[PDB]
Order: C-alpha cells, then sequence, then structure tokens
C-alpha cells in the first residue's frame, strides 16, 4: 500500500483505494484543460498593477 | 465582448456541444475508452485432464 496522510481530516478515519498502471483505470479522473494562466494588467487610472 | 459562454452541465448539452455562448461546440472531446475486465481462469490442474 502507498499510505498517504490527509493532514486536514476531519476526525478519523482510512479510505483504501485503487489506481492501476493505466490513467483509464482510475476511480476518479482529474483532467487538467488550462493550467495556471497568468493574466497580468494595469489601471490606467493609477498605473498600478493587477494580476 | 463576445462570451464564450458554458454548457448547462446537462448531459444532452455537453453530447451535442450546445453552449449559451457565442461558440457552439463540435464535439466532447475523447478521453479514452473503459472496457471490463476479462477474469482469469482457475485452470484445470484441479482434476485430471486426460484429452
Amino acid at each position: 500500500y502507498r499510505v498517504y496522510i490527509d493532514q486536514y481530516a476531519k476526525q478519523d478515519y482510512f479510505t483504501v483505494g485503487y489506481k492501476g498502471p493505466n490513467e483509464m483505470d482510475a476511480g476518479i479522473y482529474y483532467a487538467p484543460y488550462v493550467a495556471l494562466t497568468p493574466l497580468r494588467g494595469s489601471d490606467p487610472k493609477n498605473f498600478q498593477p493587477v494580476m | 465582448a463576445e462570451i464564450g459562454g458554458d454548457h448547462g452541465y446537462n448531459a444532452t448539452n455537453i453530447a451535442a456541444g450546445q453552449t449559451s455562448g457565442a461558440v457552439t461546440q463540435i464535439g466532447p472531446a475523447v478521453m479514452g475508452m473503459v472496457r471490463r475486465a476479462i477474469p482469469n481462469l482457475i485452470a484445470f490442474d484441479i482434476c485430471g485432464v486426460q484429452p
């Protein structure tokens, strides 16, 4: 078993799961589509930057 | 000013490609194909063979 710790666990538990060699055989899929795109600008009235 | 829009999160709209924005989606991509696994056998060394 690959034992991990859910450090923000609310009371107490353990959860056993499965993860095969394949990405389709998962149980729950997390599919990133657009990842951490930075958007920057300035406000011309004050030139201060917004990020 | 054109709003890309979002689907209704309804399976029907997602499959058909219906969005509420300007552009209408061709189709819901392809993430893979999931097939039931083929079980193993118990072999036949547990009883005589005698072909």
